[PDB]
């Protein structure tokens, strides 16, 4: 490219990136595919039976670990991550004395056995 | 027993409803893939194993905010089919929501709410999660209300609707959707709850002492109101309050169904070190215009009912004498044929916080929902901002393509009208 | 899954969008060989809107490329991006049009399109939910305005209801660089008041003035006007592509900023422009963003609002912020300003807010305006029109080629009462 | 299974 | 290598020269898959 | 089990039938010297349909080569796969065939045929029993037009209940060879008519077309033309070799396409067919394979689709694939192009899934189409016949032999009315009103 076209503005390489303090986000760069020759000739026979489309191969999520990397992250990049992040360190202990309970249920109603019409015999000692 | 289906609508519902069912599970004890470590049995479904799986039905017509569900901490703990995703959403169009896209998916919405309900042995009521502005959480919501009332007769349906603010708006046709959508809630509803953003924003940035409140800020708030208000089905207390009930004192007629929710007390733990909150002041700041939640003054008009909901540590007897000193005050003003306005219920258990929330340790807590005259100053408002769109045919061909037809813009407006004129009748005294 | 079929027409919209599909892959993290070296699980969750996957983990763009010489592509092949694309997507003829508009619709663009038409219909068939189309092209020259206008008008009437955009080069007053600019300009306009959704116009004027007063830049060469372009550009589509906490995509703003079907003539903007020097001293808040974003310098097209009337606004913010401030500042400038705003549209104003934000930098924002002001850009074009008409000047490059006198009129007659719809709204 | 080359 | 040079080659061919080069590319290119799929075909090579 | 006697006669057909043979030993994994290196077990499972095993566990081929010019089949043993042919298949007469169909089925191949059906008895007796007959000629030249319609006629008496099989080279309009072939076309296929259960036609210039376009070839010389034919010639027969989910054979592609018992005319097609440079940026699936079925750019012969209607479609797929997406996609297209298949058929498409690929690709197709554009194919050959015809012109050739005037009347009349089911079929309705107005 001419010298006169060429500006200093915006250069991109292919895309290099930094120590991860440097990124947005706190992870180095895949490597990905090495090899284009391999890339191109040694695909996949088989074909997997979730994806509708072969093209489309993260049709619905499918091996995206992003969950765990919001987990990763100190501070999540979304917005919507924030709920989830402070859940296993409780500030009070769970007060469990006010619930609920259907005694009438584990009292009154009974399976089987029908215990009127037999002999006690086995294991009946006197309260 | 008892039980109440919750279903999320538009991107307002996904957003404020994984901010509830944090609130739920935190309350219960239950760890996010779904297992503990029967007070559950309204929210909750056993299996087998031990999993309790929500009784939340999440629907958007656009995957954006679903996927971040599908992808969140709550990837497992909810069921992988109540998330039902659509193809396109309604962009802002009520059209759009109501008459081409959601007759896509109002056949799959109803077979999993049907299926949701099969379990139900006696149902109290539903809970719907909605926005006014959007397309998805107003155009979609009509033909779903209706078609639920067609399937069911006599199901109480609850409603937390968000409306659009007097100042600040994210949306340029919100007046349009806002008339059309209050037109079908009009005849289609048991009661619905009125939320605003505007005054959230004043109640964060005053009391709370947020100066950078985000949305994650205001879904807990909302949240701790929900909870408040179906506290009484999962904790014992003094005086019980079931669905059926607080729905029985504040619908004085079958047209006026639309009370006002506040929450008290909300203060940061820096400023409840220092002020000790006893019953007295919790229920004196539920009738502050500089606590409320709606942007009105009740001093333009008159409480119609009360309804005072308590958590925690509230003795029956200083309840009483606290409502004595909120009656007798000249301020707070009722209307002459309903002397005895107020009712009360407390419950035993505190209110929980989140780690990493605001809101802090307090014995007790107090939520009021009032009726009163003077919210027909929004809807006056908003009728002027509706007919200065429609004088000069603003934003009209982009509904009209759809397949809809012009006149219920003037329906909806003389219904409108005829809702002022019916609000502005029982308002005079004898 | 939602998709976008990009074309791109003319020489100057191949650079555009050339530049246009190195910042998107800098934007994905896509190596020019075509593999994926990227850095989030967020930049694959929504990959296949502006890409169609190759076999074995290759991602292609979705783009094709029409001229009427083939020496541009060649430069776009040897280019630093060239390597990605399909060679089977580029379609070209053998003459050219010779900046004639005449030449690009009627006789040698009538060839071209009946082979272009299928490459776009087998893409746009490969995917499963088409959102629309997006295509970019430069009325200052004979392909660009010629088969463009004809290519819309193909694509409308095969699939009329869906949504497009267009990004057009505005013709200039004072770097004209063509004597049969104001014929090429008012033939084209004409045809797409009726056949398009969105209209962005750039003009050069103002994109020399942006590295000449904000950027401080000595030698602003076309590779910075598109990367300029380019910016303003991959930031409409963001809401597709990156969740957020108020998402609209393409639909969501047509339908807000098109209040009547013959007003969709938007000029864009771009907020966090600063300069070299001034990049220390300047620290990045939201309300900075809207007090650079409504100034008259930093428009993208030469018109000054300060003459004209806001009908709607549209502005979308990029980045992890909170957007009290943004609802906040946005309240102070339509209050502040009640005479610049129409007063039978309360709340004028949108806003979008994403996660996400542009590489290098912690926020963005786009702004779209739809405004009074671009009239005068059509009147002045006009005025150029009938004084070139008035005296039968260069009519034997057009009434040669098998056009009669009585569309001269016509688009003049479209251009007469246009205006006359955009004064009597302000 | 073995190549063999000149 | 060879590959890159193949497809940095023009996108209309009339030229003889151009031609002759795209064919020996197009050659070089076939004979050395035929290598690489020989070498490829097992593991353990002996050679004479 | 089943085998199949391959037969080839002229000079175009020698050639096919070599690179025919080549491209199968590949699939099989049979070196140029004539015993067995292969890698799998398959390969070998179905062997004795094309080959016979003989001493020293080396595999020959079923396969006969005439020609009356001697010059041919030395070329064809000095190929590179020549040598595989045992020499007395070879069966050569004296004098050439001179372009002339009177010379190569009455005076010259009346002697040479008694020596043919000799080895073609031996060979078709040498078999456990018999699936059909397999033929590759061109209807341009003697030998392969005189000869090889008197090669069908005679076989298919002595054989009556067997299967038909022929591979045809019609002429071309535009780059058109030989002077006096419209005189050899016309009498040619009226022979074939009758005694074929199958033909199989293909012309020179869609192939040419599919070469510059597709393929984006340079030089595509006849090494490229026969091969591209003879990866349609193993996708037919694929199913009889190899295992696969949904088999159908020969028999089952006669009963399924041919519904009249003179409607037999169809085109083929190959499906995967990619150019070198775009051999890597473009994907191999099966909604890619079924669009690449029905583009009138992929044909072999020359008659554009459009124009008529498809009486019946067959598609054999190979590779490991599910036949959902298989069925979606027929489905799909018989339903966005409703007019373009014939309404009082339902389910014009018949689709065969074969387990084994082609050698280094994925996945592989064959398209065969009977349709009824074919009659612009005969109806060009008989505007030419006629046109040269009515002048009396090379006939002195023909008459000198001992043929007659009125047979090239009788040809020509076959071809009209053979025009005329393909018109009146094409023009036909499912109900009987509607026309006829
Ligand atoms: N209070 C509150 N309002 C919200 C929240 N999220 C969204 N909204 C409301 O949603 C309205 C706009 O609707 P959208 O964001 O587009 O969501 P939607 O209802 O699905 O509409 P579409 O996306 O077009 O389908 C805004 O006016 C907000 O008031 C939230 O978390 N809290
Ligand atoms: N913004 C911008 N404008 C350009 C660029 N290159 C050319 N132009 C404009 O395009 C006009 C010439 O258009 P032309 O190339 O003839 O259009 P075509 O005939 O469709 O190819 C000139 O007036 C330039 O101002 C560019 O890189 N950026
Ligand atoms: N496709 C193809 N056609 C061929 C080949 N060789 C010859 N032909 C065709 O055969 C025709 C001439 O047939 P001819 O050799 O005279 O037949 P014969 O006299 O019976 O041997 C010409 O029109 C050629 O197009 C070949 O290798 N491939
Ligand atoms: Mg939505």
């Amino acid at each position: 490219p001419p010298v006169s076209a060429q500006s200093a503005f915006s250069y991109i390489p292919p895309r290099r990136l930094d120590p991860k303090e440097h990124s947005y986000y706190y992870r180095p760069a895949r490597t990905g595919i090495i090899s284009l020759y391999d890339c191109i000739f040694k695909r996949r026979l088989d074909y997997d039976q979730k994806l509708h489309r072969d093209d489309r191969e993260h049709a619905k999520s499918l091996g995206l670990h992003v969950n765990e990397e919001e987990q990763e992250r100190p501070v999540g990049v979304l917005t919507s991550s924030v709920y989830g992040k402070r859940i296993n360190q409780p500030i009070e202990p769970l007060n469990r004395d006010f619930g609920r309970a259907n005694h009438v249920q584990a009292d009154f109603y009974r399976k089987n056995d029908i215990p009127s019409l037999k002999e006690p015999g086995f294991g009946h000692i006197a309260p | 027993m008892r039980e109440c289906i919750s279903i999320h609508v538009g991107q307002a519902g996904v957003q404020i409803g994984n901010a509830c069912w944090e609130l739920y599970c935190l309350e219960h004890g239950i760890q996010p893939d779904g297992q503990m470590p029967d007070s559950f049995n309204t929210f909750f479904s056993e299996t087998g194993a031990g999993k309790h799986v929500p009784r939340a039905v999440f629907v958007d017509l656009e995957p954006t905010v679903i996927d971040e569900v599908r992808t969140g901490t709550y990837r497992q703990l909810f069921h992988p089919e109540q998330l039902i995703t659509g193809k396109e959403d309604a962009a802002n169009n009520y059209a759009r929501g109501h008459y081409t896209i959601g007759k896509e998916i109002i056949d799959l919405v109803l077979d999993r709410i049907r299926k949701l309900a099969d379990q139900c042995t006696g149902l109290q009521g539903f809970l719907v999660f909605h926005s006014f502005g959007g397309g998805t959480g107003s155009g979609f919501t009509s033909l779903l209300m209706e078609r639920l009332s067609v399937d069911y007769g006599k199901k109480s349906k609850l409603e937390f609707s968000i409306y659009p603010a007097p100042q600040v708006s994210t949306a340029v046709v919100e007046p349009y959707n806002s008339i059309l959508t209050t037109h079908t809630t009009l005849e289609h509803s048991d009661c619905a709850f009125m939320v605003d953003n505007e005054a959230i924003y004043d109640i964060c940035r005053r009391n709370l002492d947020i100066e950078r409140p985000t949305y994650t800020n205001l879904n807990r708030l909302i949240g701790q109101i929900v909870s408040s208000i179906t506290a009484s089905l999962r904790f014992d207390g003094a005086l019980n309050v079931d669905l059926t009930e607080f729905q029985t004192n504040l619908v004085p007629y079958p047209r006026i169904h639309f009370p006002l929710a506040t929450y008290a007390p909300v203060i940061s733990a820096e400023k409840a070190y220092h002020e000790q909150l006893s019953v007295a002041e919790i229920t004196n700041a539920c009738f502050e215009p500089a606590n409320q939640m709606v942007k009105c003054d009740p001093r333009h008009g008159k409480y119609m009912a009360c309804c005072l909901l308590y958590r925690g540590d509230v003795v029956p007897k200083d309840v009483n004498a606290a409502i004595a000193t909120i009656k007798t005050k000249r301020t707070i003003q009722f209307v002459d044929w309903c002397p005895t306005g107020f009712k009360v219920g407390i419950n035993y258990q505190p209110p929980t916080v989140v780690p990493g929330g605001d809101l802090a340790k307090v014995q007790r807590a107090v939520c009021m929902l009032s009726n009163t005259t003077a919210i027909a100053e929004a809807w006056a408002r908003l009728d002027h901002k509706f007919d200065l769109m429609y004088a000069k045919r603003a934003f009209v061909h982009w509904y009209v393509g759809e397949g809809m037809e012009e006149g219920e813009f003037s329906e909806a407006r003389e219904d409108m009208a005829a809702l002022e004129k019916d609000y502005e009748e029982v308002g005079v005294d004898s | 899954m939602r998709e976008i079929v990009h074309l791109q027409a003319g020489q100057c919209g191949n650079q555009i969008g050339a530049k246009f599909w190195e910042v998107i892959s800098d934007e994905h993290g896509i190596d020019p060989t075509g593999t994926y070296h990227g850095d989030s699980d967020l930049q694959l969750e929504r990959i296949n809107v502006y890409y169609n996957e190759a076999t074995g983990g290759k991602y292609v763009p979705r783009a094709v490329l029409v001229d009427l010489e083939p020496g541009t592509m060649d430069s776009v092949r040897s280019g630093p991006f060239g390597q990605i694309f399909r060679p089977d997507n580029f379609v070209f003829g053998q003459s050219g049009a010779g900046n004639n508009w005449a030449k690009g619709h009627y006789t040698e663009g009538a060839e071209l399109v009946d082979s272009v038409l299928d490459v776009v219909r087998k893409e746009a068939e490969s995917c499963d939910c088409l959102q629309g189309f997006q295509l970019t092209h430069s009325l200052g020259g004979g392909t660009g305005s010629g088969m463009g206008t004809l290519l819309i008008s193909k694509i409308r009437e095969e699939y009329p209801d869906r949504i497009m955009n267009t990004f057009s080069v505005v013709p200039s007053p004072k770097v004209s660089d063509t004597v049969v600019e104001p014929y090429n300009a008012t033939l084209s306009v004409h045809q797409l008041v009726e056949n398009t959704d969105e209209t962005y116009c750039i003009d050069n004027e103002a994109l020399y003035d942006i590295c000449f007063r904000t950027l401080k830049l000595t030698t602003p060469t076309y590779g910075d006007l598109n990367h300029l372009v380019s910016a303003t550009m991959s930031g409409v589509t963001t809401c597709l592509r990156f969740p957020g906490q108020l998402n609209a995509d393409l639909r969501k703003l047509a339908v807000n900023m098109v209040p009547f079907p013959r007003l969709h003539f938007f000029m864009p903007g771009f907020a966090p422009l600063t300069s070299r020097g001034s990049q220390q001293y300047r620290a990045l808040t939201v309300p900075e963003l809207t007090q650079q974003m409504f100034d008259a310098k930093n428009m993208m097209a030469a018109c000054d609002p300060r003459h004209g009337r806001y009908l709607t606004v549209a502005a979308v913010f990029r980045g992890r912020m909170s957007m009290k401030e943004v609802d906040e500042q946005m309240l102070n400038v339509q209050n502040k300003n009640s005479s610049y705003f129409v007063e039978w549209i309360p709340n004028n104003v949108k806003t979008a807010v994403c996660d996400i934000p542009p590489r290098g930098l912690k926020m963005s924002a786009t702004f779209i305006g739809n405004s009074t002001a671009i009239q005068e850009l059509f009147k002045r074009i006009s005025e150029q029109f009938t004084a070139m008409f008035r005296r039968k000047a260069f009519l034997h490059w057009y009434t040669g080629e098998g056009m009669d006198e009585m569309e001269f009129t016509e688009a003049e007659s479209n251009m007469n009462d246009l205006v006359s719809e955009y004064q009597q709204y302000q | 299974q073995v190549t063999i080359i000149p | 290598e060879v590959h890159k040079e193949f497809q940095s080659l023009s996108v209309f061919i009339d030229s003889i020269p151009k031609k002759i080069r795209k064919q020996r590319l197009e050659e070089e290119m076939k004979q050395l898959e035929h290598d690489i799929g020989i070498i490829e075909k097992h593991k353990i090579i002996y050679i004479a």
